[PDB]
RNA sequence: AGUUACGGCCAUAUCUACUGAAAAACACCGGAUCCCGUCCGAUCUCCGAAGUUAAGCCAAUAAGAGCCAUGCGAGUAUUAAGGUGGGCGACUACUUGAGAAAGCGUGGUGCUGUAGUUU
RNA sequence: AGGCGAGCGCCAUGAUCAUCACGACACACUUGUUUAAGGACAAAGGCCAGAUGGGGAGUUUGGCUGGGGCGGUACGACCACAGAAUCAGAACGUGGUCGACCGAAGGUACUCACAGCGAGACGAGAACACUCGUGUAGAGCAUAAGGACUAAAGAGUGCCUGAGUGUGAGCACUACUGCUUGCAUGAGGGGAAACCCGGGCCUAGCGAUCCUACGCAUACGAGACACUUGUGGCGUGGGUGUCAGAAAAGUUACCACAGGGAUAACUGGCUUGUGGCCGCCGAGCGUAGAAAGCGACGCGGCUUUUUGAUUCUUCGAUGUCGGCUCUUCCUAGCAUGGCCAUGCAGCCGUGGCGAAGUGUUGGAUUGU
RNA sequence: GCUCGGUCGUGACACGGAGGAAAUGCCAGAAAGCACGGGUUAACGGCGGGAGUAACUAUGACUCUCUUAAGGUAGCCAAACG
RNA sequence: UAGGGGCGAAAGACCAAUCGAACAGUCUAGUUGCUGGUUCCCUCCGAAAUGUCUAUCAGGACAGCGCGCACGCAGAGAGAAGCAAGGUAGAGCAUGGGCCGGUAUCCUUAAGGAGACGGACGAACUGCGAAUGUGCUUUUCUUCUAUGCAAGCGUAGUGGGCGAGUUCUGGUAAGCAGGACUGGCGAAGAGGAAUGAACCUGGCACUGUGCUAAGGAACCCAAUGUCUGGACAGAGACCGAAAGA
RNA sequence: GCAAGUUGAGCAGAGGAAGUCUGUGAGGCGUAGUGAAGACGGAAAGCAGUGUGAGUGCGACCCGAUAGACUUGUGAACUAUA
RNA sequence: GGUAAUGCACAGUGAAGAGGUGGCAGUGUGCAUCUAAGACUAAAUACAACAGGAGACCGAUAGCAAAGAAGUAGGUUGACCG
């Protein structure tokens, strides 16, 4: 039978790469975090206080608090076949900014531009949504270069 | 466990860091005048039996250590709790490194 | 264009042999009276310029070891869905899709930020 | 009121109230010695208190479990493995550990490594102390297992008792418990300072209501007022290991009741280890010679006639071992009929093939 | 287990003592029992292991060793008891 | 001589067909987590056999899944497009465990040992690493959507499950014991596999005309014939191994 | 139905009467909370009925134990012993 | 219910003439309210047999066990049963 511990079952969880065992770089250091930003966890095996559950590790959520050398960040989970919203406090060694919003950022920066003009010159954005790929493209050849096919190989 | 017999510490009432004397707690004697004294002993009075329950399957070997500190310019006093242990000492000699 | 002080990413920067280097630096170097520290002025701390490019730091060289990239291995190994497909089983063919690794070939061998100094 | 030893205790005897034996009388009480004998003792009653007490009275004698019992603990905790690469995830599945220990093995600041291997240095050897060069951990880190750590978290050296005090918010399926983190304070610590510290490098070493002991200030107190006892509030200790927590020994073949095929003791069904029977290969043996007859070491099957394994059907009932009597079926063929091989001269045999028509007995010991 | 003897200790309530305004507590005191010393199996019951050793071999009268409250005598037996 | 009492040449025997505690009557309609039963029609919706704690294992409670009444309302058991985490299958044998053999060379012996290398390996070995599955953002992103969703309040039943396909652990195995994922039977009829809870086709108000599925087409039995190769065994259509001519 | 309020308490007065009508008039809950309490104070329509679903206690959907106790109740015509 | 004694008893002990009580043990002191250890008392309240009047009750397997010679016919050794 298995036990019920803080730290159960990470053995693979919880341990360095291949030639990057020690402490973390400058970087992890001098990054300034905001309210409201989406960010990312993963946990530093070396670094022992401010700790999240394991649950957590490799989850992304969005700050709430910002504190001295810790955040406080709200997630979400199924208990009991209901959702429910819990606060997770994280130190700033084990978290990274997340990239999950990139896309529509840009994509807000040019909406901002077109915003503006619809209302002296139009009435109504564009607002330049994505398409998915469509049908396969028409094409004209030239016809000269012929290569042939063969089931020459025997495959003995 | 190896305890001194001083430690200085805030103490509460003086609102400053102060010496103290440090002491194992010591379990006093039970009154006859209290509430839970006067009952029981009303209820065993007649020809009625053991009234109450008695532990028997008891299974734990020791008991959790307590040190009372008093400050010794205002004599007020502070519970420390220290945990289980079998064999407590004050004020022997130092675990001194490197012996022979 | 190098160097030097403080850095970023942490081997294209490592490890082993050899060889070069104008200027200014960087060093080795000469002492212990004091401050400071040793079984020991070796290390650490202080006060100095008689010497020297031998060393370090910097740079080149090597069908070099190791690291980094790419091609091939290869539509190969494994795998999702499907049928009154096959086989006593062990397991395996086909149809619509997803798709490796080791080895081995070929090329590389640090890149950059802020300030100071030197034709 | 006397006496002793450098007014003290110790030794003399004289007044004041109970009081334990012993005598001698008769009045309570006792006995058909009764116009009598005993006698304040006995014997007989009453109220409290100790001792003894299966002679009796009430009651109890945990759970899980390839049925129960005996055994173990899968009953409270911790690490690793597996459970078809998030998390979770059963079995009396696998390898183990816990109920503690430590004034430092706690907190801080600085210095330097280690295990080995190759050269050296009298006694001095395999193995003594001191050195030089290499050395990504091959060492250590009190105590399982995993993770972590290199100008350290390891080994030394200095100083300190933060193993402070109030009061909030959260994480682990979250009550108890453990940990993470906010603000305010200390005539707080260590460090030049930035920084760090409200136990142990991280994941284990633990426990409600009521009662009781101790610490802390603020309350209550019966018509009024004072004090000795008492009652409230917050927090810690004293303990429930059956660990979300009753106060508890057996036996029934003299036995009762409610139920159960949720579960055993027959048969049947599935399986075939074990039991029995058959094939394949050819090392050696047979007077020569693998194979007339055998056939090691290995390998593939069939049967249900042995005993296991499992619990699907029956507990408002399917009569349980052996013998006697009587019938039918199977073949893996003991005799009787036809044949083939031979290490078949003849006699007696041995190995095989088609074949189940007819036969296969009488007794002694023993329930068999 | 039953029985006999003494206290050296413990062991109730009463009866005393000290103190306090008083209650509650405290101290002394204390029979029989218990403890301690003897008796008792036609009372309940109980009654051992290991090594060597004799002019063939076997066996061990003999020796040594551990152990106890005592180590199964006289008889009887594969017996209704192997 | 009378019931927690009698009487016994002792068997728990006997005490009015009753005795290991008599009979009569009352308290009393004693108690029951256990067995049996529980009475009219149509319409609409529709489960669970799992988790935590329990002197708990034939029972409870809390939560999860139904139904009724419904304030209200931009959502979804599906994809894309950016983004994270993972160590299984395959592949390998660089730290650790661990099997067999080595040329030149080296060390001694005149044996053996080491070896520049090759072959064989681990559920508690890893240097590399899928497919499928999981989460985050965007309708400023395809596609659907009111005969739809639905906070809140009140209250039921359930808490013995079993089986198929794909996979796993214990066991020689088992119509054996125990988990995970997606649909079933339970609570599911109809046509087909001759028959069968779960397999194939395919989800049911009540009628009438046409068409197809799965499976069939000498006869039983509604619909059948054709072409080309194999095969001779009381064979096959239904059916066992290593070994063989 | 009435509404910052609400109500068939008991009981009295009327009435050819176990009905009905009218008074007097308590109490209860509501009109705002916090603490063990001393003490302090700052949001949210209620009361009484007529019925339905549902919890708890009483025989409690219906039937069913082996047992326990109590009597100033009965029995030795069978059977035991003097 | 009565909580460091609400009421009632038994044994020891046992008052004062002045005493009793004021929902928590004790001691003191003012204040308020009563008078135990002797007796009698109407009305307003409770409920069988027997008699009278009523009813959203039952209608001969119902309603009391019993709508007729019902505690009857009949039964237990007996208590009792029907
Ligand atoms: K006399
Ligand atoms: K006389
Ligand atoms: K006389
Ligand atoms: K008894
Ligand atoms: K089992
Ligand atoms: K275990
Ligand atoms: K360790
Ligand atoms: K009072
Ligand atoms: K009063
Ligand atoms: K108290
Ligand atoms: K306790
Ligand atoms: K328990
Ligand atoms: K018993
Ligand atoms: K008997
Ligand atoms: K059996
Ligand atoms: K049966
Ligand atoms: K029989
Ligand atoms: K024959
Ligand atoms: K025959
Ligand atoms: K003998
Ligand atoms: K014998
Ligand atoms: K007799
Ligand atoms: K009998
Ligand atoms: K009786
Ligand atoms: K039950
Ligand atoms: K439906
Ligand atoms: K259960
Ligand atoms: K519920
Ligand atoms: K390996
Ligand atoms: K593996
Ligand atoms: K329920
Ligand atoms: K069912
Ligand atoms: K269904
Ligand atoms: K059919
Ligand atoms: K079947
Ligand atoms: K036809
Ligand atoms: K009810
Ligand atoms: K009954
Ligand atoms: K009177
Ligand atoms: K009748
Ligand atoms: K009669
Ligand atoms: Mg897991
Ligand atoms: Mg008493
Ligand atoms: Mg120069
Ligand atoms: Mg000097
Ligand atoms: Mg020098
Ligand atoms: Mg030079
Ligand atoms: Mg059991
Ligand atoms: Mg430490
Ligand atoms: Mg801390
Ligand atoms: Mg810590
Ligand atoms: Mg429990
Ligand atoms: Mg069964
Ligand atoms: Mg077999
Ligand atoms: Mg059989
Ligand atoms: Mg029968
Ligand atoms: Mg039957
Ligand atoms: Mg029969
Ligand atoms: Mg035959
Ligand atoms: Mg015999
Ligand atoms: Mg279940
Ligand atoms: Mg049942
Ligand atoms: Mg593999
Ligand atoms: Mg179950
Ligand atoms: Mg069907
Ligand atoms: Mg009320
Ligand atoms: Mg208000
Ligand atoms: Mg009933
Ligand atoms: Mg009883
Ligand atoms: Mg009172
Ligand atoms: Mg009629
Ligand atoms: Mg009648
Ligand atoms: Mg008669
Ligand atoms: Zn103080």
């Amino acid at each position: 039978v298995s036990s019920h511990g803080y730290r159960r079952q990470t053995r693979n969880l919880f341990s360095q790469a291949f030639r990057k065992h020690g402490m973390p770089n400058t970087s992890t250091y001098l990054t300034q975090y905001a309210v409201g930003e989406y960010v990312d966890i993963k946990v530093n095996p070396a670094i022992h206080k401010g700790m999240p559950h394991k649950y957590y590790h490799g989850r992304t959520g969005i700050i709430k608090e910002v504190n001295r050398g810790s955040v406080i960040v709200l997630f979400n989970r199924i208990l009991a076949n209901k959702t429910v919203e819990r606060k997770v406090i994280v130190g700033i060694e084990h978290i990274r900014k997340s990239k999950c919003q990139d896309e529509y950022l840009k994509r807000l920066e040019i909406n901002k531009k077109i915003i503006e003009e619809a209302e002296k010159k139009g009435e109504v954005p564009v607002l330049f949504k994505r398409q998915p790929k469509g049908p396969k493209p028409a094409v004209e050849m030239l016809m000269n270069n012929i290569i042939e096919l063969s089931y020459d190989k025997v495959e003995s | 466990v190896n305890i001194p017999k001083t430690r200085r510490t805030y103490c509460i009432k003086c609102a400053y860091h102060t010496e103290f004397k440090v002491g194992l707690l010591k379990k006093g004697k039970d009154s006859p005048r209290k509430q839970g004294a006067r009952r029981y002993a009303r209820k065993q009075r007649g020809v009625h039996g053991q009234t109450k329950p008695i532990l028997k399957r008891k299974a734990k070997t020791t008991k959790k250590v307590i040190l009372k500190i008093e400050c010794t310019k205002c004599k007020s006093s502070q519970l420390k709790v220290r945990g289980r242990a079998k064999h407590v000492e004050f004020g022997a000699e130092k675990k001194v490194k490197g012996e022979a």
